């Protein structure tokens, strides 16, 4: 069950290599490729991700893409840049210019089709293809604009493959350009439509964890990619390690999208730990149990107490008691029970592996389902039409061949959205 | 002498299957390569066992058995196991993709695909039968594959062995070890498409066998391992009069008789004592009256239910162990009067005995201890339509709303087929009404 | 904090109890469909016993016990108590019944034509067994024929008829209490035995009644006028008796409806009617198993119903009720 | 309470004791219905290839 990875932009192919560090480390692979572990639950479901090369190596089956080349001498020069497959660095020279239009239309256009080229030589050497994770960002162009042409096309050439985002949403605390709510709106409507499952990544609530929770006074985006990094490898445990379950990504699919539209996951992460300084005491069960379902340990800068859980996925990780797991997971049910929606009956689902993060004893991953994502695209709505009722920075898109009728498109669309979000919320 | 086939399919089929198998060659004396140093008749014999198991030149005994799954996981290790030997290759059929938890995405899109493999295998071990009996067949309602291979599978069966009974062992989905939200979708589906066809059906609740492995056997939180060795025990319970010499439920057909006087409900109850914990040092072996006695107590059945509040059309007494008739009689006269057992009226108030005096079998270093005598009841009582309200309501809350219906839509089902499952299930609720008030 | 649902809105106790509960600070209340709950305040008719239980993580109690009813029909505490042999076909304490369909009670009224004793019964009232036959299929359900007591047992001054409501309330543990506060349900006309069809004085029920207020006299006055007009007590003349039936009836059942061994649990509060005679005997008239309080005694009966059946399942952070052992 | 139709071996016996008297769809069919679902999908599958290509 091989998983095909990409990255895009500058945003993706940062958050893109940390996760393969990350997940690296976990699987006891090195830089260079080899493996140098103890535990053999390392190696059982290490093909998901990696592909085995001649000489016992292990190079991930990752496909990294940029209009620019910048971030990706960065990665090829970072510590396990050099695991990563050459012919698989496929980029321009001119840049995004964080204009959706360009990396959807003019720019990401002429270099699709190479990038396709690519995923195609990947998934011929799969025996059985799960699908696609992007990760990539929502404000900029190239993992906006170009992320959202090539799902568009691995959809029409993989149309019964599972499609998987890790989608960072912009926000003004952490802000590059005044024209990101426009290019995460365009986003949003091709991700409605194309995805199975996109992790919504905040980074209005990767910023407030930074600053309040971990006393951060001055974030930086690498203080926000090391929460990243903890919840794309909490999120991915069950892909990549074994259970109970056999987990894939179209069983979380079907166990976690009641309709087709409503696939935007709030992640949520226990403990919140900051990068370099580690603290001593493992969590308790109950502990890590309060922590992750804490409005303050999501990565979705929403208030789940706004909302409902239509479903809900939690990973603990680590050498626990499976009896009191289970026993703080049914008390955090049956006490807020009113949080959860009726009407799909032991909507929660609880993993337990035994292998931790890195550095830590104990540690619970969180993937809500829950109506209250409808305020992080209530947020962006707002922004879009702020600027949108007087067409401000639009001749950058109508520059690039677009029309303002695409833009209401893509507004209303994300609208009916937040529409049906707030229907089931009162069902 | 009448072969069975037992086919076992998806996770849950599999599993429980190589749970029994293994019981079954510990209580024949079959070694994992299926040397039977017992049989003499080598190469052959018309023995109760080869109701279960053929023989070859060499005198190797192999389960009249086919494995499926829709991936090749749990099959794999069935073909790595401790019992390699028994199986041939040919038995263990795999595809690469399973049903995704989707009852729609096992019965239309992938089982299309391997519905004339799976019964291609099927034929090449009813050609070794000399008179087949039928089927026994295992499987989740939860599953993907096991709710909707298993009703493909089933249809074809009937086409194919229009005269053969069909027996199912049915893992009905629990909470506590639920591996989808969707179960109860697909066991409505699986229910309406499978209940013609088959003739009786054992039904277990993965909530009764998870409660009795906390309370009895003192597991804190059981995994499949512990359930499916429990199971294993009540299914050898009810099997052995196939694989064993006797004179009750000789043949798959006389489990109808005896347990089904109407068709459609053919779900009997399973109630099983003692269980008791390998661990308890000092256990005071329960007598005839009190394991017979324990089989009235709700906390020991494979549904939780009332059967105080229904009414009984049907009993059958499996006994296995230092058990005689005179006793089972002294133990059923003082139950009649202290226990709430009404009979329907167009039946006889009375249970059907079967006694074999090899006491239980017990997989060494399990958790079951062993016992002197144990006792399985089948009783086919209306107060296991509780089993069926409760999915039926569960059905209901996610259906009103459609949730989850794209994924079964999306696969080519149609939105009807949900609403004549139910409808189904409806009529389902409604029969055993009229039979139990 | 736990948690419980409300689905018989029509429930005067429980009304009560829901809102006891809630001001403990401990309970939470649900929406009617929400099966998170540790205590279900059921509905009366088509209870979902079925569907208790089943929630992992829950300990779960309701306020009925299943097959209760068999108990609180006039025509099921009929078959009861002729078949079951705890209770004779002769209880001594119950009167003669038969329950005829509409669509062998005439050989036992004739049996009154030998001696010309009492021949009145009731459904309702009448004396003659046609004119009652036919209103039986003129409702066109089944009713019960029963002996009617010719010779009640009257309260000077006023020469009137009466029942006797009793509470009792049967725990997790099949405890049976039996709530120390009775009712007397009078009748303020004087009772006389020539017209039955003015049955004002005859049907001693609350609303056919549209000395005492509310036509109800509580047990501190009716044991004081035994002792002044008869010399004797309430508890030698009349409770004595009620305990023994109270106990009677619920033992037979026990076996039947007890959730000792049972994945949920069940209590009820039972409303048992009695009718004593002019000897100072006690005959039961009918259980009524969803029964209303009276005004006076809501306040002591479901704080009680908190202490003994919720909160001794659920616990939180001298008695009013006599335990009739068994 | 009556015994009756007892059988001896030596595996062990059965009888039954009373307490008290009283008082199918054809290959084609399946066929067709598994190729309607299968069309069912492709109808499903083109309309989207329709719309991925406007
Ligand atoms: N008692 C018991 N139940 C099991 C076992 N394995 C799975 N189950 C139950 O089966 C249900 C799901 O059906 P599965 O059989 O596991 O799924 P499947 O048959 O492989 O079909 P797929 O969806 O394709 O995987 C779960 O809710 C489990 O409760 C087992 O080994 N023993
Ligand atoms: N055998 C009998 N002899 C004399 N009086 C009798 C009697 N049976 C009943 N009665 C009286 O006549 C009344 C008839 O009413 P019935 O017993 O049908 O009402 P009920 O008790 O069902 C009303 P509720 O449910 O509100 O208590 C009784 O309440 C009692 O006062
Ligand atoms: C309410 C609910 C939620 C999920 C499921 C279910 N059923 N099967 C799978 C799931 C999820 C899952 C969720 C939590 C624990 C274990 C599995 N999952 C998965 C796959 C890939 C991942 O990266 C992470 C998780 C599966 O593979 C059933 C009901
Ligand atoms: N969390 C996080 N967000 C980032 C990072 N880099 C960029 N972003 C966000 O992405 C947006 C810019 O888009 P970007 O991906 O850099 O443009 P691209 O090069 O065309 O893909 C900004 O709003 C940033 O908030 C990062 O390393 N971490
Ligand atoms: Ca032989
Ligand atoms: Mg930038
Ligand atoms: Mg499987």
């Amino acid at each position: 069950r091989e998983i095909v990875h990409i990255q895009a932009g500058q945003c993706g192919n940062q958050i893109g290599a940390k996760f393969w560090e990350v997940i690296s480390d976990e699987h006891g692979i090195d830089p260079t490729g080899s493996y140098h572990g103890d535990s053999d639950l390392q190696l059982e479901r290490i093909n998901v991700y990696y592909n085995e090369a001649t000489g016992n190596k292990y190079v991930p089956r990752a496909i990294l893409v940029d209009l620019e080349p910048g971030t990706m001498d960065s990665v090829r020069s970072g510590p396990f840049g050099q695991i990563f497959r050459p012919d698989n660095f496929v980029f321009g020279q001119s840049g995004a210019g964080n204009n959706w239009a360009k990396g959807h239309y003019t720019e990401g256009a002429e270099l699709v089709d190479s990038v396709l080229d690519v995923v195609r030589k990947e998934s011929e050497s799969c025996d059985c293809l799960q699908g696609f994770q992007l990760t990539h960002s929502l404000g900029g162009g190239t993992g906006s604009g170009m992320g959202t042409l090539l799902i568009s096309k691995i959809r029409e050439e993989y149309p019964d493959r599972i499609m998987n985002t890790f989608s960072v949403m912009p926000s003004p605390k952490v802000s590059d350009t005044v024209v990101e709510p426009y290019n995460a709106t365009l986003s949003v409507h091709q991700l409605v439509e194309n995805t199975d499952e996109t992790y919504c990544i905040d980074n209005e609530a990767l910023y407030d964890i930074c600053f309040r929770t971990l006393k951060l006074t001055t974030p930086t985006y690498g203080d926000l990619n090391h929460l990243v990094s903890a919840t794309m490898s909490g999120v991915t445990t069950c892909l990549r390690f074994p259970g109970q379950l056999n987990a894939d990504l179209r069983k979380l699919a079907v166990n976690m999208v009641p309709f087709p539209r409503l696939h935007f996951f709030m992640p949520g992460f226990a403990p919140l730990t900051s990068r370099g300084s580690q603290q001593y005491r493992a969590l308790t069960v109950p502990e890590l149990t309060q922590q992750m379902f804490d409005s303050k340990n999501m990565m979705a800068a929403c208030d789940p107490r706004h909302g409902r859980y239509l479903t809900v996925a939690a990973i603990f990780r680590g050498r626990m008691s499976m009896k009191e797991v289970d026993e703080q997971m049914l008390n955090v049910q049956n006490k807020n029970s009113s949080y959860f929606v009726e009407w799909i009956p032991n909507n929660v689902k609880t993993a337990v592996c035994d292998i931790p993060p890195r550095g830590l004893k104990m540690s619970a991953t969180f993937i809500g389902n829950s109506t209250a994502i409808q305020e992080l695209f209530k947020r962006i709505s707002e922004q879009f039409t702020a600027m949108f009722r007087r067409k401000a920075f639009l001749h950058w898109y109508t520059g690039e061949g677009m029309d303002e009728m695409e833009f209401t498109e893509a507004e209303s669309n994300m609208n009916d959205l937040v529409s049906e979000y707030q229907q089931y919320q009162d069902a | 002498m009448r072969e069975c086939i037992s086919i076992h399919v998806g996770q849950a089929g599999v599993q429980i299957g190589n749970a029994c198998w293994e019981l079954y060659c510990l209580e024949h004396g079959i070694q994992p390569d299926g040397q039977m140093p017992s049989d003499k008749t080598i190469g052959g014999g018309d023995d109760s066992f080869n109701t279960f198991f053929s023989e070859t030149g060499a005198g190797k005994h192999v389960p009249r058995a086919v494995f499926v799954d829709l991936e090749p996981t749990v099959i794999d290790e069935v073909r790595t196991g401790t019992y390699r030997q028994l199986f041939h290759p040919e038995q263990l059929i795999t595809g690469k993709e399973d049903a995704a938890n989707n009852y729609a995405r096992g019965h239309y899109t992938i089982g299309k695909e391997i519905i004339d493999l799976v019964l291609d295998r099927i034929r090449k071990l009813a050609d070794q039968c000399t008179g087949l009996q039928g089927f026994l067949v295992f499987h989740s309602f939860g599953g993907g594959t096991g709710s909707g291979f298993t009703s493909l599978l089933m249809e074809r069966l009937s086409v194919d062995y229009g005269k053969k009974s069909k027996l199912e062992f049915s893992i009905y989905p629990a909470p506590q070890v639920s591996t989808a939200v969707v179960e109860p979708y697909n066991s409505i589906l699986t229910t309406h498409t499978t209940l013609e066809h088959s003739d009786c059906a054992f039904m277990v609740d993965n909530e009764a066998i998870y409660d009795i492995c906390r309370r009895n056997l003192d597991i804190e939180r059981p995994t499949y391992t512990n359930l499916n060795r429990l199971i294993s025990q009540i299914v050898s319970s009810i099997t052995a009069s196939l694989r064993f010499d006797g004179a009750l439920n000789v043949d798959l057909t006389e489990f109808q008789t005896n347990l089904v006087p109407y068709p459609r409900i053919h779900f009997p109850l399973a109630t099983y004592a003692p269980v008791i914990s390998a661990e308890k040092a000092y256990h005071e072996q329960l007598s005839v009256a009190e394991i017979t006695n324990a089989c009235f107590e709700p906390a020991n059945q494979m549904v939780k239910c009332d059967p105080r509040h229904g009414k009984y059309m049907a009993c059958c007494l499996l006994y296995r162990g230092d058990v005689v008739p005179k006793d089972v009689n002294a133990a059923i006269a003082t139950i009649k009067t202290k226990r709430s057992i009404q009979f329907v009226d167009w039946c006889p108030t009375g249970f059907k005995v079967g006694i074999n005096y090899q006491p239980p079998t017990v997989v060494p270093g399990g958790d079951l201890a062993k016992v002197q005598r144990a006792v399985c009841m089948l009783s086919n009582t209306t107060a296991i339509a509780e089993a069926w309200a409760r999915l039926d309501h569960k059905f209901d809350l996610m259906y009103a709303k459609r949730a989850f219906v794209h994924w079964y839509v999306g696969e080519g089902m149609e939105e009807g087929e949900f609403s004549e499952a139910r409808e189904d299930m409806a009529a389902l609720e409604k029969d055993y009404e009229e039979v139990g008030v | 904090m736990y948690t419980f649902v409300v689905r018989d809105e029509n429930s005067s106790v429980y009304a009560e109890v829901s809102r006891l509960l809630l001001a403990t600070g401990q309970w939470k209340r649900l929406r009617k469909d929400n099966p998170r709950f540790n205590l279900m305040l059921g509905e009366r008719n088509r209870l979902p016993f079925g569907r208790l239980g089943h929630e992992p993580g829950l300990v779960q109690l309701v306020n009925y016990y299943r097959g209760a009813d068999k108990l609180c029909r006039k025509a099921s505490l009929v078959k009861l108590i002729k078949t079951s042999p705890e209770l004779s076909e002769s209880c001594t304490w119950f009167p003669e019944s038969y329950v005829i369909y509409p669509t062998v009670f005439l050989a036992a009224y004739n049996r009154r034509r030998e001696g010309r004793e009492g021949n009145v019964w009731i459904a309702l009232i009448s004396s003659e067994a046609s004119e009652l036959l036919d209103f039986i299929d003129e409702q066109g359900q089944v009713h019960v024929i029963q002996k009617y007591l010719e010779k009640p047992l009257l309260l000077e001054p006023g020469h009137r008829k009466f029942d006797i409501r009793s509470w009792v309330l049967v725990d997790h543990l099949y405890n049976i209490y039996l709530y120390r506060e009775g009712v007397l349900r009078t009748s303020s006309e004087p009772y006389n035995s020539a017209n039955f069809q003015d049955k004002t004085c005859h049907l001693t029920n609350h609303c056919i009644q549209k000395y005492e207020e509310g036509n109800e006299m509580f047990f501190e006055e009716f044991n004081q006028y035994l002792m002044d007009a008869l010399n004797t007590t309430l508890e030698n003349s009349i409770l004595l008796q009620i305990k023994h039936i109270i106990r009677s009836c619920l033992m037979c059942i026990e076996p039947a409806i007890s959730t000792k061994h049972l994945h949920y649990q069940s209590f009820q509060l039972f409303g048992f009617d009695f009718m004593v005679d002019e000897e100072l005997k006690v005959w039961l008239i009918e259980v009524n198993g969803a029964p209303a309080c009276a005004q006076k005694l809501y306040a002591e009966l479901c704080q009680g119903i908190v202490d003994v059946a919720i909160s001794s399942v659920f616990p939180l952070a001298t008695s009013i009720f006599i335990k009739l052992h068994h | 309470m009556e015994v009756i139709e007892l059988n001896k071996c030596t595996s062990g016996q059965s009888f039954e004791v009373i307490l008290k008297p009283p008082s199918d769809p054809s290959l084609e069919e399946i066929q067709k219905k598994l190729e309607a679902a299968e069309e069912r999908r492709k109808y499903q599958e083109a309309e989207l290839l329709k719309h991925l290509a406007e």
